[PDB]
Order: structure tokens, then C-alpha cells, then sequence
């Protein structure tokens, strides 16, 4: 199937509480496996999957040195943006950058991004082609300017088609057994009867991973979009995702309702009853 | 400047089964901007020894985060998620519903 | 592993 390696970066102003709170994570495909806090004791770009752990020193000291010099990058974002937006230095303000590939089947280069964002909203992000910039306001346009000047689009183009499909492809194999892996949902319904007339036939899968997952309920195959609450899916804690899917019925009526569960980790899709 | 309101799930890691040791989780998502106040509470007291995930955010800009405490559940014992952000006039509370 | 990052907005 496809995959993704995706780097998630969040920078926070606090005024007077010090320097900006800088968090980085990496992830593949739905596992973390690297994270930097600015507020941390390490100071270092740090481990959070096992097969990560087999990278040597060169590594370590190779991310850290880059994630430091992204934090820096947001340090003097966050000042300028304030500037361009002619906010006040009091306010508390949030940098977002994502970025990062996806490979097909054949492990090929399939996508690429790199998306930016000033408090929670759309700044300046990187066209589906990896040659433009899509700029939200003026003032991305002026950012828009500056790194059109610096050839940004072509330097990155070059890691996402290049160095990202690359390590992706390192760590697929490396943790190839957590990495590689499909954890088929473990299914399960329950019946309560909300009032005397109608009851609750709640879906549920456990313990599944990739976290992709379609929950539906049909009522004579027809599938009832409207009629169905669905809570977005949950990390369990331990690598494996959680989610359900609710309908309510009029007593009587259970039968004529199943629920239909497709994953990756299943041969078949399951269709579940009362 | 965007506020978006906290989701708030509250579920135990694996089937909850009194007297076994288990994981009670608080999955908060869906919220902007990140300072976000949540507890484990255990009778209405908090929990010391709450650990939570890295922020992390979705394709909209929306944070989520996992906090998570291990705990050995009862049929007496009751457990909710205390959570507070600028979106929530009250603190908001979300009780744990093992039979669902 | 990460992007050299280059270019600050």
C-alpha cells in the first residue's frame, strides 16, 4: 500500500515567559518515531519508536542540528509575522509548518508537501508541483517573493521527491515489522435501549492499525449517512487505534440493521449484526 | 485570530476489566490555539501521574493530544477528564462510560 | 530525516 513520512512543526510566542515553545514530530505513516521539545532537558532530537534507535550518532546529531536550525527559523518568523501583520509584541501568536512525501505501492514518489500557517490559518503553502507557492494574504505574497528569489521551491522539491522518499523507504525497512504491519480491527456490538420504543446498536472496532477505517450502517443495505454518529478514530496508546459507529432503532427493528467494517488488515469487509 | 473548541474523548486502552491494570486515556483534538488545560480525575481528585503524547496537529491546523495514566479500574471507582481552553466559558467535564 | 531548512517568511 502507499505511505508517508510527515514532519509536523508548532512554534508558540509566550512575552515575557521566555523564548518560543518549539515542538517537532515525525511521523511514518500513523507512528511517531522522533520528537524535539524546546522546553526538554536533551536538547536533542530524541527517539520515540525502537527501530529509529538503531540510527547511530551521525544521525542524532544530524537531526538535532537541523530541527535546532528550524526552531531558530520560527524564532525570527514569529517576530516578522508580527511585524507584517502589525500585531502588537504582548500577544501570544502560533507558527504551523507540516511537510513530507508519500510513495505508492511501487514505493515510488507519489506527493509531496509543505504547508505553513500564521494562528491556525492557511500563510503560504507549496503547490501540488513543487515549482509554485499558493499565497493566502499580502503579506505571504511578500514571503511568497522572497522565496521565489531564493529558488525555495526548487532546493525543496529536490528533498521531498528526493531525500524523503529515500529515508521513508530506510525506515519501511528498518521497522518493517511494526512499520510493515496491519493490525486487523477486533469487532464488537452492543444494544441499549435509549427509551422504550428505540435502542442504540453502537459499531465498534479496537486494536486496528493503519488508523484508516470505514465504519457504516446499512437498514436493508441501504446505508444510513444522516442517521449515523461517528467519533473521529482514537489512538488506544499502545501503537493501535479505536473507533465506533451509532445508530438509533426502533425496538423491533434490529435485524434489519448491519454494520459494515473495511480495513486493510481484512480479507473480506465484515458485515456485523444484532 | 481562530479559536476552535476541543473535542474531548475519555476510553480505556483495552476492554475494561475490573482488577486487571489498564491505560485511562483522554484524547482532546479539534482545538487552536494549543495552551489547553486537561486532568485525569479519579472520584473528582486529580491524578498525579498523568503523561500525555507531543503535540501533534491535522491537515486543518487543529491540535491533538493524548494524556494517559495507568490504572486498575473498579465497579465503584469513577473517572472523568477535566478540560479547560479560551473556547470554554466552564472548564468542561466528560465522564468515563465503560458500558457503551 | 529532516529538510535542510533555508529562508526564513
Amino acid at each position: 500500500g502507499s505511505h508517508s513520512m510527515r514532519y509536523f512543526f508548532t512554534s508558540v510566542s509566550r512575552p515575557g515567559r521566555g523564548e518560543p515553545r518549539f515542538i517537532a514530530v515525525g511521523y511514518v505513516d500513523d507512528t511517531q518515531f522522533v520528537r524535539f521539545d524546546s522546553d526538554a532537558a536533551s536538547q536533542r532530537m530524541e527517539p520515540r519508536a525502537p527501530w529509529i534507535e538503531q540510527e547511530g550518532p551521525e544521525y542524532w546529531d544530524g537531526e538535532t542540528r537541523k530541527v535546532k536550525a528550524h526552531s531558530q527559523t520560527h524564532r525570527v518568523d514569529l517576530g516578522t509575522l508580527r511585524g507584517y501583520y502589525n500585531q502588537s509584541e504582548a500577544g501570544s501568536h502560533t507558527v504551523q509548518r507540516m511537510y513530507g512525501c508519500d510513495v505508492g505501492s511501487d514505493w515510488r514518489f507519489l506527493r509531496g508537501y509543505h504547508q505553513y500557517a500564521y494562528d491556525g490559518k492557511d500563510y503560504i503553502a507549496l503547490k501540488e508541483d513543487l515549482r509554485s507557492w499558493t499565497a493566502a494574504d499580502m503579506a505571504a505574497q511578500t514571503t511568497k517573493h522572497k522565496w521565489e528569489a531564493a529558488h525555495v521551491a526548487e532546493q525543496l522539491r529536490a528533498y521531498l521527491e528526493g531525500t524523503c522518499v529515500e529515508w521513508l523507504r530506510r525506515y519501511l525497512e528498518n521497522g518493517k515489522e511494526t512499520l510493515q504491519r496491519t493490525d486487523a480491527p477486533k469487532t464488537h456490538m452492543t444494544h441499549h435501549a435509549v427509551s422504550d420504543h428505540e435502542a442504540t446498536l453502537r459499531c465498534w472496532a479496537l486494536s486496528f492499525y493503519p488508523a484508516e477505517i470505514t465504519l457504516t450502517w446499512q437498514r436493508d443495505g441501504e446505508d444510513q449517512t444522516q442517521d449515523t454518529e461517528l467519533v473521529e478514530t482514537r489512538p488506544a496508546g499502545d501503537g493501535t487505534f479505536q473507533k465506533w459507529a451509532a445508530v438509533v432503532v426502533p425496538s423491533g427493528q434490529e435485524q434489519r440493521y448491519t454494520c459494515h467494517v473495511q480495513h486493510e488488515g481484512l480479507p473480506k469487509p465484515l458485515t456485523l449484526r444484532w | 485570530m481562530i479559536q476552535r473548541t476541543p473535542k474531548i474523548q475519555v476510553y480505556s486502552r483495552h476492554p475494561a476489566e475490573n482488577g486487571k491494570s489498564n491505560f485511562l486515556n483522554c484524547y482532546v483534538s479539534g482545538f487552536h490555539p494549543s495552551d489547553i488545560e486537561v486532568d485525569l480525575l479519579k472520584n473528582g481528585e486529580r491524578i498525579e501521574k498523568v503523561e500525555h503524547s507531543d503535540l501533534s496537529f491535522s491537515k486543518d491546523w487543529s491540535f491533538y493530544l493524548l494524556y494517559y495514566t495507568e490504572f486498575t479500574p473498579t465497579e465503584k471507582d469513577e473517572y472523568a477528564c477535566r478540560v479547560n481552553h479560551v473556547t470554554l466559558s466552564q472548564p468542561k467535564i466528560v465522564k468515563w462510560d465503560r458500558d457503551m | 530525516a529532516l529538510w535542510e531548512i533555508q529562508q526564513v517568511v
